[PDB]
């Protein structure tokens, strides 16, 4: 492999082209001592190109896993323990997204005030829908912005 | 404990239809027969950060009909969050050390909200936060259609004016999309249309809505002819087109009006019904507004109060 | 070596921890198709730990390279061809740096108007000085460095 | 052509002795012998973005006197930068296709240089940018002290008062390090200090400078006593506490000056320089501002004209 | 005595075809030959009562390269109509006792007609009077077309922006229509389109014109590009919706443009016309500018002198 195998920790596999560098500034995972090894644009059979990241003596909950599926829904967390996968997961859409996004109403009372952000995620068409905690509006996930 | 016991009251979203029908059994029931002594030993805030004449005044009214007593302030200029730097977060941390109960109404939305998140087990009643929602006029509306339709279900329903910053109408539509078979006629510039989370619930609910560009095209149907402000105070610069009403509801459109027609306002309006609506026998918004007593009684029992009142 | 040998490319050592993920943003190297492998806090000889960044098929633009040596001027630069070495050096400081960079100075007119920011560059021993084309005003590449 | 024949003019630091000492020979021939046909046919854009009395005054009177014509503003008020968005690179852009030359004062730092990208073959003169750097003062300065001392070499000059945002000193400091044997003494409040751009080039050159917290350190010493007007409209509110002055000259501060000793001062004074100093002898920041006139005359007939003789 | 000679200039629906190439015959003459000593001894006001960049000094700086004297002002604010209660009228029938010329932009429409009812025998040049005209914009514009199309007959000119508010346009349009086979592109907003007195013009003299929402629709087929600004000084709240420019021009969208297409922009633009467009060929709005000076000799010239012989 050109990205080696780690003995513990968490291994981010089958993540789409251009999403990877997204998560990374995203959820801040590089703001870590741990060691991280991250391949981009890798060839993939299942999906033709992929990111790959891994995150060593780091571990993430099913909560934390779930974030992922707004940008990988078909991404593979891989629990890895003595060389070994312990466990494989995929994401699954959360109730909510809270932190990392800003809502999109200027007059929105989140803005002002030491809260954090705070969204309801529903399938809407094919898009993705949030829902203020907050101001009650609704937006588009594309018309969401993150800090 | 009665269901509303010790709850926050932020927006229509939050409550089920058991919950209004609760809300309007006990104000039915404290018009009838005041308790005038029901919430002795209470002190409410009435915290007002924007403009308000019926909301406010007929909230402070209903606690004090119910012997409670009202500490607050009707402008923010003259708080420490006014004066003094100080965050909504923390003005809420202190006032909630004082009183039973907040009520409060402010021009961002979401605030009431947030005072949830530090009010401790003080219960928070919004009074209107931005274009968000207002509950209580929801209440107060829901008991003047009950009283001059006879019933909440099937009713013929046309909301006029500014649709997307009217917080009346948000909660309203959602309260009454609680009850069965009731239509809907959205009546607004496209400038200010309905949200499209409010038109998604309508769908989701299987209840029948549409757009029309004139009263006229639905007067002979409608039960409740509810009339809107335009919210000039939210709209942005380059909204500014729709400043004036576009729909002006005066005495001769009412020919054709079905005789248990009201017309609805939640006030204050402009020019959207001229005055020679006011003695015509389909004008209820004053009534409407004396309704509010009634409505802003009945939540403070059922939520500073445990048992149901009788 | 967790992250393997590459082709043809560019790798970029020596670069200290917690900066490596900042250069991916400034320099946008990951808007590319080409294959990209990223180590960081990986173990360092001279270093202790390190950030180490390869991007194959790709080379880096002339003053990007000496945008480098604001970043990270201990950072070595390796040019690859046919798995071999063939380029190796250290970014010296360059004269000049434009465009990238913010005056700190708020009354400069810089910031009002349609121009791209310029600064000249000397070492202080201790710092570095930048010079705005603009105000002439002085400022150590510390205060600068935030854009 | 002579040196400065078609050249910006922009600040000291792109200037050497012999482009200084160029223009105060030719400032001292005008003097003697004017010119009144030199700029005929030459129209000069006079364009002030902050307030200026002598700097604009005595640009626009020196074209004159050479018969040039002006255009111009004294605010920006009613161009379409100030009333229709326009950028300042737009204005330029337009304005160089007018007129032969363009003297510029502007509030931010750089304004001047951003003007050279944008006027092409036009030269720009800068009557000060922000704090950044006042060149024709500097020109005016310097042939007061040569007029007065009869030399620019081995002086002792004293500069008071607001030296961070005096653009007049950082100016006038940069000119006089190129000459020889110069020594200064910096006196100001450590909140208004000389920035360390201009000690770093005095010590690279070898030139002795010093701090001091009162002129009665340095009177008996001085050639030359520079006084400045504390520059409130470029200091940030927690540099409030200086904007009275710190230092003040009175008449009886002179009892032990050399004979020869120049108080100069670019001004306008506030109280730093009391009325009283005024009928001294040492007292000469009138005649200094006189000297604008024949500096500025200098500086634009050698942009403005190949060659002069006499 | 030239046809123009002591006329006022107030709108281009009271100038002939041949008029307007008399000025521009005119123009090109002076640019290639000057004229320094041709309005020597006349005095002409230049009396801005609304903001200007490019109009103003162009017109000021014309005056001095043909030898003339100019009093004014570029505020009203202190004029004894700024601060004494003075109407424009009296205004008008004293300065027209001083001066050989008067030269106006006022920001209401009409100002400049009713200053030729108070002003004698002395001629009004309109500078642009609110809305309505500009005829020395058009003057510098014709003259800028016919240089870079070797023609003025015979064009695909597309007008975009605000075109309801745009004396510019107003002017242009109405000046393009006495040549023969112009074909236009009105590119606007439909609450600031081309107002219907410009189009039946263009109806009555059987002259194409239609109506486009891109400027890409256009862009392989215009001689011309005409952009401007939204007028915001001139909306009415209501038009607030419009305040951004609807087309930005950008480098990328010139790429199927004729080889000798020009950009053209009477100036200031905000963001209607990106920076990336500056260096293309097509950029021609800083040589229009430039344009201004010989447009305006000129016709200060035909006003002001009898005859001209080259
Ligand atoms: N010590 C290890 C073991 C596994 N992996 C990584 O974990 C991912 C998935 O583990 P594995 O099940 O062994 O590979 P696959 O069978 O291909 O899993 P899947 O079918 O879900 O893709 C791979 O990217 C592999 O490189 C790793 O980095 N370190
Ligand atoms: N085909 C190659 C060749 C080298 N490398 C990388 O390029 C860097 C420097 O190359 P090299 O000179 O071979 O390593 P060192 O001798 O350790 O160089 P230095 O003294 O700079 O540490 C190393 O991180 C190595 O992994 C690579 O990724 N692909
Ligand atoms: O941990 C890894 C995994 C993969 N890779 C690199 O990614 C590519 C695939 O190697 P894999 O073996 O992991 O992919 P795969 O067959 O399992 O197919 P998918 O599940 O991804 O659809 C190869 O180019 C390999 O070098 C690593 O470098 N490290
Ligand atoms: O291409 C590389 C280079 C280095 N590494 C990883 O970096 C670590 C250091 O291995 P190195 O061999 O690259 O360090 P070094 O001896 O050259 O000493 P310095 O130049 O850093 O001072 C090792 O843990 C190795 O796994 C890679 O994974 N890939
Ligand atoms: O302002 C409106 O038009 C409707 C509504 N009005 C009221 O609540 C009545 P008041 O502002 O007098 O309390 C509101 O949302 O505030
Ligand atoms: O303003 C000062 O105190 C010094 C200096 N003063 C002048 O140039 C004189 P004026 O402002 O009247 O043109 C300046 O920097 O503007
Ligand atoms: O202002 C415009 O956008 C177009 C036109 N512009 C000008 O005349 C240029 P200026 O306002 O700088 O004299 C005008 O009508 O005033
Ligand atoms: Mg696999
Ligand atoms: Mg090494
Ligand atoms: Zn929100
Ligand atoms: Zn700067």
């Amino acid at each position: 492999l050109q990205v080696e195998a780690i003995k513990r920790g968490t291994v981010i596999d089958h993540i789409p082209a251009q999403i990877g560098f997204k998560l990374l500034s995203l959820f801040k995972l590089t703001e870590t001592d741990q060691r991280i090894t991250i391949g981009l644009n890798l060839p993939s059979g299942e999906m033709g190109r992929k990111d790959l990241i891994k995150i060593e003596n780091t571990f993430l909950s099913e909560d934390q896993v779930d974030q992922l599926a707004l940008y990988a829904p078909q991404a593979t967390v891989n629990r890895i323990d003595n060389y070994e996968v312990v466990g494989k997961s995929r994401p699954s859409l959360p109730e909510r997204i809270d932190n990392v996004l800003v809502c999109p109403n200027s007059n929105c009372i989140s803005h002002a005030e030491p809260v954090s952000s705070s969204f309801a995620v529903r399938k809407r068409a094919n898009d993705i829908a949030l829902k203020c905690k907050y101001c009650e509006k609704e937006f588009s996930h594309n018309v969401v912005l993150a800090n | 404990a009665n269901p509303l016991y010790q709850k926050h009251i932020i927006s229509i979203n939050d409550l089920s239809r058991d919950d209004l029908n609760l809300v309007l059994a006990t104000a039915a029931k404290l018009k009838a027969n005041p308790q005038p002594e029901l919430l002795k030993h209470k002190v409410i805030a009435s915290c007002f950060f924007e403009a308000s004449t019926r909301t406010r005044l007929s909230f402070e009214t209903s606690m004090h009909r119910l012997g409670a007593s009202v500490v607050g302030f009707s402008d923010s200029a003259n708080t420490s969050l006014g004066k003094k730097g100080e965050t909504l977060a923390d003005t809420i941390s202190v006032i909630s050390t004082y009183v039973d109960a907040i009520v409060m109404r402010h021009p961002q939305e979401g605030a009431a909200r947030l005072a949830t998140e530090f009010s401790g087990n003080v219960p928070v009643l919004n009074a209107g936060d931005g274009s968000n929602q207002h509950p209580t006029q929801t209440l107060l509306d829901l008991f003047t259609i009950q009283e001059t339709q006879g019933r909440l279900d099937n009713l013929h329903v046309a909301m006029v004016g500014d649709l997307k910053y009217g917080r009346t109408v948000h909660s309203l539509t959602q309260a009454l999309a609680k009850f069965d078979g009731n239509r809907f006629y959205f009546i607004a510039p496209d400038a200010l249309a309905m949200p499209q989370y409010i038109l998604d619930m309508l769908d989701e609910k299987g209840i029948a809505w549409s757009l029309h560009s004139s009263i006229e095209e639905v007067m002979a149907e409608v039960d409740i002819l509810y009339m809107t402000r335009v919210q000039k105070e939210r709209l942005d610069p380059s909204e500014y087109a729709n400043v004036k009403a576009q729909f002006v509801l005066r005495a001769s459109d009412l020919h054709n009006a079905k005789a248990n027609m009201k017309v609805l306002h939640p006030l204050p309006r402009v020019d959207e019904i001229a005055t020679d609506v006011d003695k015509t026998p389909h004008a209820w918004y004053f009534q409407q507004a004396g309704n509010g007593i009634f409505a802003r009684q009945a939540l403070l029992a059922l939520v500073l109060n445990r048992d149901l009142v009788l």
